[PDB]
């Protein structure tokens, strides 16, 4: 997994990786990794798949209640608050390492969060396997106050990198831009990864697997 | 260990069990009974730790029985493997887990004669013939050459015979007699021990 | 503590035809969950007709070829002929178990012509025990790899089917489909494929990139 | 190896307007090969079954769980559940289960009992889903499986073109896996029609 | 990690590193290990971050109720006592060292250690962290009774410097804040800024 | 060495158009401690070839005093033969995998970068007898760190000149002072064409630390 | 692995399964696990499968310089003798071995069981292999020394077949010689799918 | 598990041994022989780690018959009791340990019967009577309750008979036949299998 | 133990404290911990007290008999490398961290570390134990161009904070200066210890 997180100078871009391993094998070729949180909050996930995906939705639907109850936009903080206070309860046994990014009130918020339940609030964060990878592009050619164009640019780079350079990482590019107008969900933003093109076919005909038993049952 | 085996036939189940009780190196019983009797036409066969057996089988024997005070009839073959399952599944991941291997023999007025194989994890398999215990892996190919569905209750019991005394001539433990009871439309029937 | 072993990835296939054969890998070196190199073939010359696929610990593979090559030159020395591939495969065979107590971590298969030009195929378990096979895969995909062979080349499972010989056009695709199979779902295989056809006239090579991700 | 225990395997296969989803038939203690008729897959439905493979007892005891469930679901809403429903409701039934985990790692075929869309998924021993538009696998021969499956699927493939490669590809993989087969079985899910077959499948 | 905190007439100043190290990458390179507590008290944080960050977070909490209760400032003393039963209570469950320092109207400027294992003690100034360890020397050499509020800065800014150049678990910018009556005062020391020997 | 005592993190090194560049700083970490804050971790071999090392710092030291007198030994001949950069990343593969398999490893991952008969050769030796030749390497954190940044110049440009392959190898040892927490801002270059081996330092990357206002 | 051999009347029956595992993987389903020591006596694999080929090779390398240097062929006891003391050497070093050396000399029909614990048994019939309990039930009820040849190879068949039944280690095709006075001989190889479709 | 038992008469020793061979869960072989003849008059009964028992007890038979052929006369038992013994303790600390039980049993013609009994480390004891095994616990008081130094040979026989019928009542492993044996005067005499 | 050796313009200058402890019993308070290896060359020791009382003992012999050889006074480097090769070669056997300090006619003054692992390195040195807690202040202190008065004085300050913060360290401070006029050798005690506040 390669997800990482920039702020620019009007928002946030989130990105992600597609690919999922159980072991050292492809299991998902397209997961989804940049979470819901509301409207305005996204974050993408590492760590133990099912732990990211419960914990993201259990926050998202607490910051639902939470601001149908205000009616005002949920803040950054808010989303940052309770997911540490629950991942620090459960002492790092729910494996979820989060980019959480957003735009509220007080203008774009980037998160790093740990499963033992530390933050860090960032101008960049990187997490994953492809984490470092990712990273050595943010540390070589990030700049304060990116337009929204070379901010995406910078971020797929990022991404890129962990896709080239980590086993744990492949396929596409996943993006999410964060504004105070917009919100862009770029599923995917780039494919650099194709199977090749079948020389052979293997189109069997009816009658080429034995069969010892069948019933058909017709239904309504 | 302790040995037990089940065959059905058409219209009948056929069991057995070894008569051991044994601690380290000897036999403290010669004439220990494996069997529980559930209802009218069922049996339960359990082996496995001390203490845990006769616990859950008892266990299964009283709530078997209180079905029966309650509703007027009897839990079929079936209901009861079932239930057994659930019971043992239940505590699998508890306090109190049973560290038991069965078999349910049954016979049921309309689904005819049964025969349920379950392990301590709470697996449980409907088959024509079944054994637990070391002596199964010496016994169940045997089953596998010989049996057919259709044989009858004379063949059965020397197809039992084979298997016995297969456990006499190549098995390292001294397993001499055997209690064997029939299940059919009339009930548990209980035949001769076999014995060397 | 020290542990002397560390897995490098590969996949390693050979395929014997009626006059030919096949033996191909991918080009990836890895370690952890890093690339070490994108152009590292698995595949080997011994003589001008036998190839041999080794994958495992990179360390052993690397030690071993030399050992081989050395023993060639000897045994070319002191019997005045080359080496025939039976006979690399039954030495490979005695060299692997001389370190029974301390293996090579290393999966190998030999491909080449008999001593008829008929296409033969030997694989190995890392201590030496060996046999001849008409088509194997070893390493990292062997078992995504060798079941499509099976129903393919083996023709299992299949019933109305004629038993045709397998010409060499027909196994170079299914050599190339493998592989592109395995790179979508094996971490350690992808970069490019490496072919190595022999046949009376030599041994050529072919390439063809696969996935970089 | 827990999950190696029992073996078994069970797949499922996207067509053009049908699904279909097959399973060994192997119930083992290890090397032990105990009955040849354990069933795997069971109906949620009409027209939508789950598959699991994995601890014997588990698989016995989350599809008895979430029958029990589906069963109120279904009375309560007055409805069939939708396949996208089913998987949730199955998420939801293994995460509960986070820190004393089910060993089974369940696979869902259907169609959408209102639009008959093709839907298959599978999720993880603690309920993560993953839904795909090809194929998924899952038990102890998962990689001769997708060695299997990324070499014959294609996608749009009529019922019967739908029936041979699911077919090949679970009785090529299970040859390559010592505790799975014994038979395999198929179930191939139509708009009008579930057509049931077992294969003639080797037996050691 | 190094943390410092010195007192002098009048209040207290206190400095870290920034760096936070998973292993040996660096995770975070401008960390904020200084987290105030309350208007004029502040916390220097080492150890785990999951644990400094909960301990932290949570007595602010019950002292900024406890400050709203009694309609006045909160002792620094107060600050300190909070940490001291939290990380006592829990040290079993906790890796936490914290130095505390600030300002009162009752006893001025405070500097207050609570190591691991929950004691706690005033000091006239405090180090802590991995970092600590290389300068108990240069600290026990260059401490001078009756620092000014520039002197102390740049006796923190050095024994940082000094921490930071041997410690690889310490390193990035350092962090100074200055706590008085007048209210508190912070700053960066990054590159050049950095002193050098 | 079963236990590794003062140790040297990542070595770099690229081909450029005419020669070899390698790079590594100048510190001997005792755990976490910055210890020896002067030494050199690379070793000029002979005209043609250049040596730079990671890990355990006194193997290294053995290493240059086998190396060295055998480099010594060979010009005493003078018969004009002379061990290419290729045969000595031989001979060190051979030297690595014995000590390996005697249990007794030399606790070093090790780059060697070499120019003969107008040929750049960079070649990669592990402590394991685990060897290879790429366009670029990077040992340690440098592997997850700098390579992705290497790759990634020589996929769009796979021939450098001198000066463009010193300026990304520059680039890359300022990310490992960055993210390395066992590296320092103090380092050496070396550079192996046609003219021979020269080794430039002490070096320092210039840093920016502007996202600490940015929290 | 499914392996047996029994002595009778007309000399000594070989059988084998063929498949070959690496943990629950299939590796090979066409191994020779009956090992051709000379013309007159066999081996047999079970255990570690380079263990038996490399040591029973060996075996086969002494038993041929035994005949050139006595101008006689070795006895049955003399060559599983051999091959016990060969192997004892080596006793807690891992090496797993289980094999029958069968043959025929002055004293007749010969089989020994010889193992890498150290064991080396004269008898009439035995099974080795994860699969070799599945055999012994089948054979011990169909086994007579005064069975007829025919009925030799059925019983020998349906043994391993039986086996590779119900043990997942052993399976592929059932693989049958036969020790005569003047040698031995293949019989047949039958793949288990097609004895499914017989039996 | 393997049995050994040996009683001394007057003018005799009586010795008997299982025919089992064992492994894992099966009997491999039931005409099994655990002694050896060391001379005309001397028979070494050897159970423990398979392997060790054969390689020990040939080691020492081609050693005492190597003495017979050097010097034209036997080893007396004790001569050979202690040379085995000096063998086994030698390797006891060595790279090659031998891990087996033993009796002993012989005649002498100036000293008489003579039974020795041995563990693995090496300790050599002279016993009227003596057993190894898991056996050797139920028998050995059955042993000492009936055993009188004038025993006769008929009586040393059934005596011998009730130890063995005790392993068939109470031990937990199969042991249906035993080797019999006899050393006089006139030499080794084999007796009747024992079986049950 | 802390030990330390600085090089000035025609000498050095060596120091050690004097405590030898078993856990945390001093089994000698007055222990001497720069042992002469030649006329000119001594050694600071840290680490374990048996290896290296033996290692020292051992290149003692071998420096006197290479040094009557050449007919020659040594060269500290060789001393040094005689150090590092049985360091080198025994490193698994062995827990010693080396200090070699002294004047030749050749190098004059010179400072050599021989850590634990037994690589060599020309440097002023500190080890032990207790040097962790000196590391900020002789980075923070240490002048090019010191006289010997000031090198003792460093080396005193030095081993007396180290003293007071490790309690593995502790007793007399012994210093030794070595030119090309001899060695002199001398014993801090009591209130000639420098003092610092608490
Ligand atoms: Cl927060
Ligand atoms: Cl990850
Ligand atoms: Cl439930
Ligand atoms: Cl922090
Ligand atoms: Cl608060
Ligand atoms: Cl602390
Ligand atoms: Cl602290
Ligand atoms: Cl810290
Ligand atoms: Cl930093
Ligand atoms: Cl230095
Ligand atoms: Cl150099
Ligand atoms: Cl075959
Ligand atoms: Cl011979
Ligand atoms: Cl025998
Ligand atoms: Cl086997
Ligand atoms: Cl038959
Ligand atoms: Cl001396
Ligand atoms: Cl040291
Ligand atoms: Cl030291
Ligand atoms: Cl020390
Ligand atoms: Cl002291
Ligand atoms: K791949
Ligand atoms: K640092
Ligand atoms: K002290
Ligand atoms: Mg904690
Ligand atoms: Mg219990
Ligand atoms: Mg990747
Ligand atoms: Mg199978
Ligand atoms: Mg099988
Ligand atoms: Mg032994
Ligand atoms: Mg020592």
């Amino acid at each position: 997994t390669t997800i990482a997180g920039v702020v620019y100078k009007d928002g946030i871009v989130l990105g992600a990786d597609t690919r999922a391993t159980e072991g050292m094998v492809v299991a998902d070729k397209n997961c989804s990794k940049i979470h819901f949180i509301s409207p305005n909050i996204y974050c993408c996930g590492a760590g133990t798949a099912a732990d990211t995906d419960m914990t993201t939705q259990l926050i998202s639907s607490n910051l639902e209640l939470h601001s149908l109850s205000t009616g005002r936009l949920p803040r950054v903080v808010t989303a940052n608050r309770m997911l540490k206070q629950m991942l620090f309860r459960y002492q790092g046994y729910i494996g979820a390492a989060l980019v959480l990014g957003g735009v509220d009130v007080t203008g774009p918020h980037l998160y790093s969060i740990y499963p033992h339940g530390s933050t860090d609030k960032l101008p960049y964060v990187t997490m994953g396997s492809g984490s470092l990878a990712a990273m050595a592009v943010f540390e070589d050619k990030f700049r304060p106050d990116m337009e929204e164009e070379e901010a995406k640019n910078l971020v797929s780079e990022a991404i890129a990198a962990g896709i080239f350079n980590d086993l744990g990482s492949g396929s596409n590019i996943d993006l999410c831009v964060i504004s105070k107008n917009k919100l862009d969900f770029l599923r995917p933003y780039t494919v650099p990864n194709k199977k090749g093109t079948r020389l052979g076919r293997y189109r069997c005909e009816k009658g080429t697997t034995a069969v010892l038993t069948e019933k058909i049952t017709p239904l309504e | 260990m302790e040995y037990l085996i089940g065959i059905q036939g058409p219209d009948y189940v056929l069991v057995a069990s070894d008569r051991v009780a044994a601690s380290n190196i000897v036999q403290m019983k010669d004439d220990h009974d494996k069997m529980f009797k559930m209802s009218e036409k069922i049996l339960l066969l359990c082996v496995g730790e001390a203490g845990d057996t006769v616990q859950f089988a008892e266990y299964i024997q009283k709530n078997v029985q209180l079905y029966k005070m309650r509703n007027g009839y009897e839990l079929s073959p079936t209901a009861a493997a079932n239930f057994t399952r659930r019971n043992l599944a239940d505590c699998l991941r508890s306090r109190t887990p049973y560290h038991v291997n069965l078999l349910l023999a049954g016979y049921d007025e309309h689904e005819g004669p049964a025969l349920y194989y379950m392990d301590y994890l709470a697996a449980l398999a409907k088959a024509p013939f079944a054994a637990h215990g070391y002596g199964a892996f010496l016994t169940l190919s045997i089953l596998d050459r010989y049996y057919t569905p259709t044989i009858s209750r004379e063949r059965a019991v020397e197809l039992l015979r084979k298997c016995l005394e297969e456990l006499q001539k190549r098995f390292i433990l001294n397993l001499p007699t055997f209690s064997v009871r029939i299940i059919d439309k009339n009930g548990i029937h209980d035949l001769d021990n076999i014995s060397f | 503590r020290f542990s002397p072993y560390v897995f490098n990835g590969g996949t390693i296939l050979a395929i014997a035809g009626e006059d030919f054969a096949i033996v191909a890998s991918d080009t990836r070196l890895s370690e952890g969950f890093s690339i070490h190199t994108r152009d590292s073939p698995k595949c080997y010359k011994l003589t001008d007709k036998t190839v041999i696929g080794c994958s495992g610990f990179h360390g052993d593979c690397l030690t071993l070829t030399k050992i081989i090559e050395a023993r060639l030159k000897m045994y070319k020395h002191s019997n005045n002929k080359a080496m025939t591939t039976g006979a690399i495969a039954a030495m490979l065979s005695t060299i692997l178990y001389s370190r029974r107590f301390f293996p090579y971590y290393v999966y190998n298969i030999i491909g080449g012509l008999d001593e008829e030009g008929k296409g033969a195929v030997y694989s190995f378990d890392p201590v030496g025990s060996y046999q001849r096979d008409s088509f194997k895969a070893g390493g990292s995909a062997s078992a995504m790899l060798q079941p499509l062979l099976d129903n393919q080349v083996g023709f299992k499972n299949m019933q109305n089917v004629e038993h045709v010989p397998l010409s060499l056009d027909r196994a170079m695709r299914l050599v190339k489909d493998v592989f592109i199979s395995a790179a979508e779902r094996d971490v350690y295989t992808g970069d490019a494929l490496r072919i190595c056809i022999v046949t009376k006239e030599g041994i050529r090579e072919e390439t063809v990139s696969l996935r970089k991700d | 190896s827990i999950m190696s225990y029992n073996g078994g395997a069970v797949m499922a296969m996207k067509g053009k307007n049908c699904v279909a989803i097959a399973a060994d038939r192997r119930f083992g203690i290890q090397a032990q090969m105990v009955t040849t008729d354990f069933q795997k897959i069971f109906p949620m439905g009409d027209r939508l079954y789950i598959g699991l493979a994995g601890l014997a007892t588990d698989v016995q005891t989350v599809a008895q769980r979430l029958k029990f469930r589906l069963n109120l679901y279904e009375l309560k809403e007055g409805r069939q559940i939708k396949p996208y429903t089913l998987m949730s409701m199955v998420a939801n039934l293994l995460y509960e289960k986070r820190f004393g985990p089910y060993y089974t790692e369940p696979v869902i075929a259907g169609l959408d009992p209102k639009t008959f869309k093709p839907f298959i998924c599978s999720l993880d021993l603690i309920g993560c889903p993953m839904v795909t538009d090809d194929f998924v696998v899952s038990g102890t021969c998962a990689e001769q499986m997708y060695g299997m499956c990324e070499s014959l699927w294609e996608p749009n493939m009529d019922p019967d073109h739908l029936f041979e490669t699911i077919s090949q590809a679970m009785l090529n993989a299970v040859d390559r896996d010592a505790v799975s087969g014994m038979g395999v079985i198929v179930h191939i899910i139509e708009k009008d029609k579930i057509t049931t077959r077992t294969l003639k499948a080797r037996m050691d | 990690t190094t943390i410092m905190a010195v007192q002098f007439d009048g209040g207290v100043v206190l400095g870290a590193d920034s760096r936070t190290t998973t292993g040996s990458y660096i995770a975070n390179r401008v960390t904020d290990k200084l987290t105030p507590i309350h208007d004029r008290i502040f916390c220097c944080r080492s150890g785990s971050a999951a644990d400094t960050q909960a301990v932290a977070d949570a007595v602010t909490y019950q002292l900024g109720f406890h400050s709203i209760e009694l309609n006045e400032p909160p002792l620094v003393h107060t600050a300190a006592s909070l940490f001291k039963e939290m990380c006592y209570r829990y040290r079993e469950d906790l890796m936490a060292g914290i130095i505390i320092a600030g300002w009162d109207p009752q006893e001025g400027g405070q500097v207050y250690s609570v190591p691991m294992g929950g004691m706690m003690v005033r000091q006239s100034f405090a180090i802590g962290g991995s970092g600590s360890s290389y300068i108990y020397g240069y600290v026990d050499a260059t401490y001078r009774e009756g620092m000014t509020k520039e002197e102390c800065l740049q006796f923190t800014a050095n024994a940082l410097a000094l921490a930071m150049e041997r410690d690889g678990s310490s390193g990035g910018v350092i962090r100074l804040a200055a706590i008085a009556e007048s209210g508190v005062e912070r700053q960066v020391l990054l590159g050049d800024q950095i002193p050098k020997f | 060495t079963q236990n590794p005592m003062v140790t040297g993190t990542s070595v770099l090194g690229v081909k450029f158009e005419g020669g070899v560049v390698i790079a590594a700083d100048m510190l001997g970490s005792y755990g976490s401690l910055a210890r020896f804050r002067n030494i050199s971790r690379i070793m000029r071999v002979n005209n043609s070839t250049m040596l730079g090392a990671s890990g355990d710092y006194a193997d290294f030291q053995y290493l240059k005093q086998v190396l060295g007198q055998m480099v010594i030994d060979e010009e005493l001949l003078g018969d004009g033969h002379s061990y290419s950069p290729r045969a000595i990343h031989s001979w060190l593969t051979r030297a690595m995998y014995s000590r390996r398999s005697k249990m007794n490893p030399l606790w070093n991952t090790m780059v060697i970068g070499g120019y003969a008969d107008g040929e750049s050769f960079l070649g990669y030796v592990d402590m394991l007898g685990v060897a290879y030749e790429a366009p670029s390497l990077a040992t340690g954190y440098g592997a997850y760190l700098a390579q992705p940044l290497l790759r990634e110049v020589l996929e769009k440009q796979p021939v450098l000149s001198q000066t463009e392959a010193r300026d990304l190898v520059e680039r890359c040892m300022r990310v490992l002072y960055y993210r390395d927490a066992r590296s320092y801002n103090r380092f050496q270059i070396a550079t192996v064409t046609e003219k021979g081996v020269e080794i430039e330092g002490p070096l320092s990357t210039e840093t920016n630390w502007d996202i600490a206002h940015m929290i | 692995t499914t392996t047996l051999a029994f002595k009778f009347r007309h000399g000594v029956i070989v059988a084998a399964d063929s498949r070959a595992t690496a943990g629950a993987y299939i590796a090979s389903q066409t191994v020779k696990k009956v090992i051709e020591i000379n013309p007159y006596l066999l081996g047999t694999m079970a255990g570690g499968a380079a263990d038996c080929s490399f040591w029973e090779r060996l075996l086969a390398r002494q038993c041929r310089i035994y005949e050139l240097r006595n101008k006689e062929r070795i006895s049955v006891a003399a060559a599983s003798k051999l091959l016990a003391n060969m192997v004892y050497q080596y006793k807690g070093m891992g090496l797993s071995m289980g094999t029958m050396i069968c043959g025929w000399d002055k004293r007749g029909p010969g089989l020994y069981y010889v193992d890498s614990e150290g064991n080396r048994i004269s008898g009439a019939t035995f099974s080795v292999g994860s699969g070799s309990v599945y055999a012994y039930g089948v054979m011990d009820r169909g086994y007579s020394y005064d069975l007829e040849v025919e009925q030799a190879y059925d019983l020998a068949r349906r043994a391993i077949y039986q086996a590779t039944y119900r043990d997942a280690y052993s399976g592929g095709a059932v693989n049958l010689y036969h020790v005569r006075e003047d040698g031995w001989i293949r019989v047949s190889s039958d793949n288990v799918a097609d004895l499914h479709e017989k039996y």
